């Protein structure tokens, strides 16, 4: 049903720029991250 | 994630010493999908607080 | 009229079921037509024939 | 699936009014109660 009545009809900035540098540096240390989730 | 790794980044590997554009990838894979997995949290934590 | 100390009076009868009957009927008449009109859209794929 | 769900949406959109119509009529005529029977 959705997909029928979906075709007849700031803030995310916000995440973008605070996700960004932390995904940076977490995908320059994969191992670093993996180790820190397990502790 | 796996939709932004297939679409662009399937081509570069193949030659060895190549990870610049693997992180464009993932970034891509970051930045367009941040609103879907911030809504879900967010109906989540509101559908069950109250 | 006055009651007596122990005792009382009640009402019944065939209205009793038919008050009943009657209106369950009325329940199931209008949905009727609705599975009808339903298909005979699906006849034709217009209301105006149905 | 979908696609020839879209295709024929004016009959799925009948059946949606007509699952609202039996939806709310049992939910106005369900019976109430506080905690199920538990003996």
């Amino acid at each position: 049903v959705i997909p029928i009545l979906m075709g007849y009809w700031p803030l995310n900035r916000f995440l973008i720029r605070v996700y960004h540098p932390l995904l940076l540096k977490v995908l320059h240390w994969p191992k670093t991250t993996l180790l820190v989730a397990a502790l | 994630l796996r939709h932004a790794i297939e679409a662009v980044p399937s081509l570069n590997n193949p030659q060895t010493f190549s990870e610049q554009k693997l992180d464009e990838a993932l970034y891509h894979g970051a930045v367009l999908r941040v609103r879907p997995k911030a809504m879900t949290v967010a109906v989540i934590i509101a559908g069950l607080l109250p | 009229v006055q009651l007596k100390p122990g005792t009382s009076v009640a009402f019944s009868g065939q209205f009793e079921l038919l008050e009943r009957a009657n209106h369950k009927l009325k329940l199931m008449v209008p949905m009727t037509l609705m599975i009808i009109f339903v298909l005979l859209y699906l006849a034709f794929r217009r209301v105006g024939e149905a | 699936i979908i696609r020839r769900s879209v295709a024929n949406r004016f009959l799925v959109l009948m059946g949606a009014l007509f699952l609202s119509i039996w939806g709310t009529w049992t939910i106005i005529n369900t019976p109430v109660d506080a905690l199920p029977d538990l003996s």
